[PDB]
């Protein structure tokens, strides 16, 4: 079952609460940086520099 | 220990209220039942039945404060207007 | 027995937050007061990692805010979870002392209890004064002299005690270096208060909104009462994230971020939103002395309160007409903070006057009447 | 009269709770600020640095910064010398001492501006309505004392700040156009830059902490519901017991 | 605080003068279901605070029958407060099961304790 | 996240990380002038060399020195020695351009050091200690 | 055992506090008291040299460190004075013992009016001894080292600690 | 109240002793006896008494180390001067 | 006020020794007052022998 290999144990059941959220630390971070950019294309430093050609 | 005074609440066992006879419970486990059962019909009905019930304690209350300042923010409004100067040096 | 039970330190953490009994039925008008020791961890805690970079010098006060807002790493964070926590402390504080007269949980046997919070009241405000000193802002530096020159009244004495609290003659270095010194003292008495105020709830324990005995049905505090007091700390922190990332300057006044000058005064020296309607009963008395008795009375006026109440029921919910003029009275103080933010000016004056007559009158003539009556309406009605 | 004139709310770019600032709008602002608003007013609240990787490039402000001068250490028998600035030092204002300030312009003391859109009531509206709310001559009634310019927005009316801005006063690196009104939306986003410069970081780590506070109170209310479920449906029954007893 | 003797020779005067209790009474019974306590199934009596040495006397001497009931109704009223709702309609409470039971007991009590404070305080001559 | 935030305001702040890096001029340190500079809170004795010492450096065995390390491998450009100023010892200042190998001499407990920047007769335990520095035309920033 | 516990917890604390406001006199011996004690997590490692750079706040002891140091020594204070009502909550359990070594509970007396009168003996006598070493004496336990501003250039001629360390 | 562990103290009443029977106390008022009563030959007879029982606990015990310390400091004085250089060179 | 301005002027006139604040020398040398007493009396004519 899922039962029986996750919320059985829980010392298991902390460990994948600890992994799930060593990765959405990373992934959150990067889908809600590259919305802001892309709701501000054209204002921000990166792209005032880039039109400096 | 030291004694201590009397008070008005015990603890589990001896709570401190009537002696109750005749009075049964019923519960079953939340793993049986689901919630958020009946969220709709609450949320339109019963938040109705209760507005309508304590809605005057709170608004003629609230409605007789709102016309005092209202009557005196327009009036401090002409009694510093143009208009209404020669009322203000009878009351300054 | 169980360890959490036998052990010395944890038999303590188990009879006031786990094995604890509540009343079944209290609703959430009864989560403010876990959240008000939410705020004052927030305090004192984002206190201590901001007093590290603070300097109370007359010099540096005001320029060391700054470098703590564009310096410090995350400085901002903590500055406005300070400042804002400080507002929102007043506003649960507020809806605490609120729910607390129209229940009737100052009646008996509860009256301890009742009259450590006004103490508790006191030294909030204190706390909240002195900090505000603090950063040494325009309108900090003309609040305090205004509130400190307010002793001047005390015949005979005032002139020295005045020139004692300065530590000279006026609000100069002497001044903020010891107000920030006793800034940080207070709130470890607050927390020794909030001890002692929590020893007088656990002699008899909380009330309900029904007002009636609830030794009858009682459910533990943990799994119940710990999670219902969750849903409204992530209310309290989702509000309060508002206030701080998308409007932080809300709240305060605009004059308080011009460094303070002795020379000029500002346009309208006015305190802060939760200290307004008393400035109102301060400034309704043509008088300098008789103010000062008036002001402060109005705090301790709410003693008197277990007194005058003549009922036989505590609380307003089965009473048209208490439960009637409480709201005037709650509008009156809402009324009471708005002429203060205007100036003094007809007709706002006459005003002043009538608006705080009916404040304190509620106390002392409305209470006690309106609560003789509905006991003989009760009466009557039934018999 | 007396109160001042309450300005309306304009269309500015980055309110709202997403918007960030026009970071080309930093630039050219603080363009106008150097050669316009230099002159009577301090900045003393910025240093160089804060400049790089926001407005300009890393070798354009190590060279802004060593234009001016600053006074070093003593040399090896204690003569005072002085040092070109670096990136850790701040933008020197106008004026040595508060005195000097107050001879130049007649007496008034021009304030520091690195917290004016915080400290003047009206934020960002009434910057910009101050230097273009500038009539051509004040309104019938009322003769103004000498050395001292009408303005309405201003509280009680008359400003001792005359008029800085014309039309074509200063050329753009990115030939915009150089209108009064253009130059006055600029400078209140630059000086709203530098009383907060944690303008745009703030906004996005906002978004985060409401996103995770939001989901967090729901779940919160879900658990707070299962968990009180045995109490919501409990159900009760009377019956007498008998008086034998 | 206002004693309950003290409330009480004021009803009975009115009660019997038959200018008042045409006047008053046919306005005290509209504030009696405007309070609204008949609807959770509550008596008036047990409205009243009961954590003084006055009402603890009378808890005591209180029937079993009329102490068992009463702890029905606060439970009753606790449950049904805690859901937000009402109880259904004809469960309520009326106009005739709505008695002083609780009366007589607070009235014995307050008048052999009147007595204790009359005596221990006897000048004589 | 919360405790990150809190943690990290008590790390370096913007101006002392700017305070990290000093260069020094190749031209304006002299010849026989020691240069006692406080980088970062550390002494740190500098002193732009002479073509004539290096192999008075490495002159001596490696018996008589107890860390191992030539001239070359202790400064890149022999024209200069830049030496960490806190003694392996204590900590002390030794005196400047005075001792028997045309370096440094401790005068608090007579560690001998070269103008390589070792120990030759004392009972210090280390070489002593040479920073980072890099050139970059005209300076070079020490640290 | 928890009693005799709760005083090592104690006792460390009041090194630190006693440490922590020896620096913030920012004296000769306070800079390089500093220096030496806070280097000593240096040997942790792969770790030490983050914790050191941490704990500075910066690259060495300057006003990061100092300006820390005395907020934090007015905190310990109220840890110490918690820890104590901990340390007097573990000694009323079992109550204090007696030089004989056995029980105590046959000859009992109440510590008001016997033990309240005896400890004003030793208060006297401490408040004398004490007045010795304050009015007569100031600056016999110091070390006059102490009364040199810190300087970063030039260490002393010994870094000692004070006599209790 | 909630329920409390097992100590090995009580209070007035229940201290937790064994039972005692069969002894007798007997006491006088301060009032009426004379305090400072045997002050002297107590400050001379009484405290020899104690010193000589427990004064070879402590004096051995200072006996050792300080023999220890000193022919290891008048052997540093040694060692560190001009006739003691020779045993300097050989330890060092 | 002192006779140097700054910390270098003083280093100038005194071969680079830094003389230092004297008002709180007393409790600052170990010695008390015998230090500095016997300090300023304390020179031979000569250094001894050896040296
Ligand atoms: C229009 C109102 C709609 C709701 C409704 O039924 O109207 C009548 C309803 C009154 O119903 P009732 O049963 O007669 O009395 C409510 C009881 O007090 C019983 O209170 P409760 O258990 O319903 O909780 C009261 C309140 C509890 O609200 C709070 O205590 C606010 C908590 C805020 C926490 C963070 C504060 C931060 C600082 C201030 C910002 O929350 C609600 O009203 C939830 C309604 C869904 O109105 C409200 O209670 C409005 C409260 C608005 C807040
Ligand atoms: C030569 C010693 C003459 C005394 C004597 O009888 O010799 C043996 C006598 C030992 O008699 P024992 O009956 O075998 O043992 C004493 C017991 O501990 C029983 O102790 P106790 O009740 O006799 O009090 C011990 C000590 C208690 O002394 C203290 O605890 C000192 C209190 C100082 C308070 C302020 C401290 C401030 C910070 C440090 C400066 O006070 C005395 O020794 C009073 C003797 C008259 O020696 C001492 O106790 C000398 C203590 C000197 C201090
Ligand atoms: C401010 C809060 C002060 C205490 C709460 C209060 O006054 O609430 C009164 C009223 C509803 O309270 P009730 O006790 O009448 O609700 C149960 C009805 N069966 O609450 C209301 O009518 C809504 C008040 C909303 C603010
Ligand atoms: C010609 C000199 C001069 C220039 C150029 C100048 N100002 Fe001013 N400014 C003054 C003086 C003088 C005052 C003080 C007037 C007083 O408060 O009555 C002042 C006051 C102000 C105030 C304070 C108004 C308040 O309500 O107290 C603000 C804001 C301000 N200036 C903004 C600006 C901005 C923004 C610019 C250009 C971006 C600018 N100034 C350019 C001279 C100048
Ligand atoms: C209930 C407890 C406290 C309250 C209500 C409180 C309230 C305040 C307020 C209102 C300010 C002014 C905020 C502003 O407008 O900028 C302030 C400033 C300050 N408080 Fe507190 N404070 C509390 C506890 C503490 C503690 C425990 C400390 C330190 C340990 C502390 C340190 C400071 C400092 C350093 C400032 C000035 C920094 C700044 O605001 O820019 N506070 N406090
Ligand atoms: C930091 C400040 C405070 C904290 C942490 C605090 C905490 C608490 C807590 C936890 C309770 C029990 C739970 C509850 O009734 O909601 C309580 C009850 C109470 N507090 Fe406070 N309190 C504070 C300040 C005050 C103040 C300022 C007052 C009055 C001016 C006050 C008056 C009361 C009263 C009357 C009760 C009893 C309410 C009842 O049982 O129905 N408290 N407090
Ligand atoms: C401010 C610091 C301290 C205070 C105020 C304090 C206070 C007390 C008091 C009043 C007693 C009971 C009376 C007595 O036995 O003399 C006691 C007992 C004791 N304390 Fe402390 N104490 C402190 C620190 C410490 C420390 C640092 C230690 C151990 C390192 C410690 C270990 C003990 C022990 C073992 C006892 C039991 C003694 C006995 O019953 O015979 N205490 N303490
Ligand atoms: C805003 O008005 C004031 C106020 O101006 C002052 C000075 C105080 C008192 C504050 C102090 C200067 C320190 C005294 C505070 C204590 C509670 C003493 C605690 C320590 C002893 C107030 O309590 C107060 O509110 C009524
Ligand atoms: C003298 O040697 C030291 C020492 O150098 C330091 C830094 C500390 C630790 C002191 C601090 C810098 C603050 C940390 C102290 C706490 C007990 C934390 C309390 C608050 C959280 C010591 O405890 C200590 O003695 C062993
Ligand atoms: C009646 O029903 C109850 C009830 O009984 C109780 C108890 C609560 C719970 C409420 C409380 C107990 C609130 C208590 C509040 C306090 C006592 C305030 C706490 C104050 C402090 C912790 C003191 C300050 C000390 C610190 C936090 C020090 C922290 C250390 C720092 C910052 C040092 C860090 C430095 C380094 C070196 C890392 C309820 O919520 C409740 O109703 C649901
Ligand atoms: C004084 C400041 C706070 C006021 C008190 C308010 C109470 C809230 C405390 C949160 C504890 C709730 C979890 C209880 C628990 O351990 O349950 C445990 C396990 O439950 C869980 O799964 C834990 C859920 C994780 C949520 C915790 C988030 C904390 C948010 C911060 C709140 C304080 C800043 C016991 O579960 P049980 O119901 O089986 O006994
Ligand atoms: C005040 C609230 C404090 C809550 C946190 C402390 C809980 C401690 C539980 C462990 C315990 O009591 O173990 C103690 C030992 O504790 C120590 O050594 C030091 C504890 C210091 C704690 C400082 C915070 C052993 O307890 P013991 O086994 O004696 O059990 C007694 C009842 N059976
Ligand atoms: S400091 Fe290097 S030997 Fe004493």
């Amino acid at each position: 079952s899922l039962y029986k290999t996750f919320f059985k144990r829980n010392a298991v059941f902390v460990g994948t609460i600890f992994a799930g959220a060593f990765v959405f630390q990373t992934v959150f971070d990067t889908a809600i940086t590259s919305w802001y950019e892309n709701h501000n294309k054209g204002k921000l430093w990166k792209d005032v520099k880039a039109r400096i050609a | 220990g030291p004694p201590s005074g009397k008070t008005y609440m015990g603890w589990w066992g001896h709570m401190g209220g009537p002696k109750q006879k005749g009075i049964t419970s019923y519960a079953v486990s939340p793993y049986a039942q689901k919630p958020l059962q009946g969220i709709f019909h609450n949320a339109v009905f019963n938040s109705f039945r209760r507005f309508k019930s304590q809605f005057l304690y709170v608004l003629i209350p609230a409605g007789i404060y709102w016309y005092w300042w209202k009557n005196g923010n327009e009036y401090n409004e002409f009694l510093y207007s143009k208009a209404g100067r020669e009322e203000l040096e009878r009351v300054n | 027995m169980a360890f959490r039970k036998s052990n010395v330190y944890l038999s303590l953490v188990n009879s006031y937050i786990i094995d604890s009994p509540q009343p079944s039925s209290i609703n959430y008008w009864w989560n403010m007061g876990s959240l008000l020791g939410l705020c004052l961890v927030i305090q004192i805690v984002t206190g201590i990692f901001m007093a590290m970079h603070y300097s109370s010098n007359i010099e540096l006060a005001f320029s060391s805010v700054e470098h703590i807002m564009r310096d410090v790493h995350n400085g901002y964070i903590l500055r406005y979870l300070h400042a804002n926590g400080a507002s929102f402390f007043f506003m649960v504080m507020f809806m605490h002392m609120a729910k607390g007269l129209y229940y009737g949980s100052y009646r008996s046997p509860r009256v301890t209890l009742w009259n450590v919070g006004v103490i508790i009241f006191i030294l909030t405000i204190a706390t909240a004064f002195l900090g505000y000193c603090c950063v040494y802002g325009q309108m900090s530096h003309w609040g305090a002299t205004v509130i400190t020159n307010l002793f001047s009244a005390i015949p005979f004495v005032g002139n020295d005690i005045v020139s004692w609290l300065w530590g000279g003659f006026s609000v100069s270095n002497p001044t903020i270096q010891r107000f920030f010194a006793l800034h940080y003292l207070v709130p470890f008495i607050i927390a020794a208060m909030v001890i002692m105020h929590l020893m007088a709830l656990h002699i008899h324990g909380s009330s309900n909104p029904l007002g009636i005995t609830g030794n009858l049905d009682r459910i533990p505090m943990h799994s119940y009462f710990i999670f219902k007091d969750l849903v409204t700390v992530f209310l309290f922190m989702l509000i309060l994230a508002l206030f701080v990332f998308y409007s932080p300057n809300t709240l305060g006044h605009p004059d308080n971020y011009i460094p303070g000058n002795p020379l000029v005064t500002p346009a309208s020296i006015v305190p802060e939103w939760y200290l307004l309607p008393f400035y109102a009963i301060l400034r309704s008395i043509p008088d300098k002395l008789l103010g000062v008795i008036t002001m402060f009375a109005a705090i301790l006026v709410l003693l008197v309160l277990p007194f005058t109440d003549r009922s036989v029921v505590r609380g307003n919910t089965f009473k048209v007409l208490s439960k009637f003029f409480f709201f005037i009275f709650v509008f009156n103080f809402v009324l009471l903070g708005q002429i203060g933010a205007c100036h003094v000016e007809v007709p706002y004056v006459l005003m002043g006057q009538i608006a705080t007559f009916i404040y304190f009158a509620y106390f002392l003539i409305i209470v006690p009447v309106i609560s003789t009556i509905e006991n003989v309406l009760f009466y009557i009605g039934r018999v | 009269a007396e109160h001042g004139l309450h300005a309306p709310a304009y269309a500015w770019s980055h309110n709202g709770p997403f918007e960030t600032f026009d970071h080309a709008s930093i630039r050219r602002g603080y363009q106008v600020y150097r050669e316009v608003c230099a002159a009577c007013h301090s900045l003393d609240r910025v240093a160089w640095r804060t400049l790089v990787g926001v407005s300009h490039t890393n070798e354009e402000v190590r060279n802004m910064a060593e234009e001016f001068e600053y006074d070093d250490e003593p040399d090896e028998q204690g003569n005072p010398k002085k040092r070109p600035g670096k990136l850790s030092d701040y933008i020197p204002g106008p004026y040595p001492n508060e005195q000097a300030a107050r001879a130049a312009n007649q007496g008034a003391l021009p304030p520091d501006l690195s917290l004016i859109v915080k400290a003047r009531h009206g934020g960002c509206d009434y910057i910009f309505s101050l230097l273009t709310g500038y009539p051509d001559e004040p309104p019938a009634g009322v003769a103004l004392p000498p050395g001292s310019n009408y303005n309405p927005y201003f509280p009680g009316g008359s400003i001792a700040m005359a008029r800085v801005l014309f039309d074509d006063m200063v050329e753009y690196e990115d030939g915009t156009p150089a209108t009064t009104s253009q130059m006055a939306k600029d400078v209140t986003t630059f000086l709203n830059w530098c009383a907060e410069p944690e303008h745009d970081e703030r906004k996005r780590l906002g978004l985060k902490t409401v996103i995770i506070l939001s989901s967090l109170y729901l779940l919160s209310i879900w658990v707070k519901k299962f968990k009180w479920a045995g109490i919501k449906t409990r159900k009760f029954v009377f019956n007498p017991p008998k008086p034998r007893k | 605080p206002q004693s309950f003797t003290s409330i009480a020779r004021i009803g009975d005067y009115i009660l019997k003068s038959p200018v008042l209790s045409k006047l008053c009474v046919p306005v005290a019974n509209q504030f009696i279901n405007l309070a609204g306590y008949k609807k959770l199934g509550l008596k008036f009596d047990d409205l009243i605070a009961e954590e003084n040495p006055i009402m603890q006397t009378a808890l005591r001497r209180l029937p079993e029958d009329e102490s068992y009931a009463r702890a029905y109704r606060i439970i009753r009223a606790h449950q049904t407060e805690l859901t937000h709702h009402l109880l259904p309609r004809n469960e309520w409470i009326k106009a005739q099961e709505d008695v002083p039971y609780l009366l007589p007991y607070i009235l014995e009590a307050e008048a052999a304790a009147k007595e204790k404070d009359e005596l221990d305080n006897i000048e004589v001559s | 996240s919360t405790v990150e935030t809190f943690i990290s305001s008590m790390t370096a702040t913007a101006d002392v990380l700017a305070m990290a890096k000093v260069e020094v001029n190749l031209a304006a340190i002299p010849l026989g002038k020691n240069v006692v500079v406080k980088w970062q809170g550390k002494p740190v004795f500098i002193r732009h060399r002479t073509p004539h010492e290096i192999q008075e450096a490495n002159s001596v065995d490696m018996s008589a020195l107890k860390d191992p390390q030539t001239d070359a491998d202790r400064v890149k450009d022999p024209q200069w020695l830049i030496m960490l100023g806190i003694c392996t010892h204590l900590g002390c200042v030794p005196i400047g351009e005075a001792g028997d190998f045309g370096g440094w001499f401790c005068p608090c407990h007579g560690s001998h050091y070269d103008i390589s920047g070792r120990i030759r007769k004392g009972p210090a335990p280390l070489n002593l200690e040479i920073p980072a520095y890099e050139f970059d035309g005209d300076k070079v920033i020490v640290g």
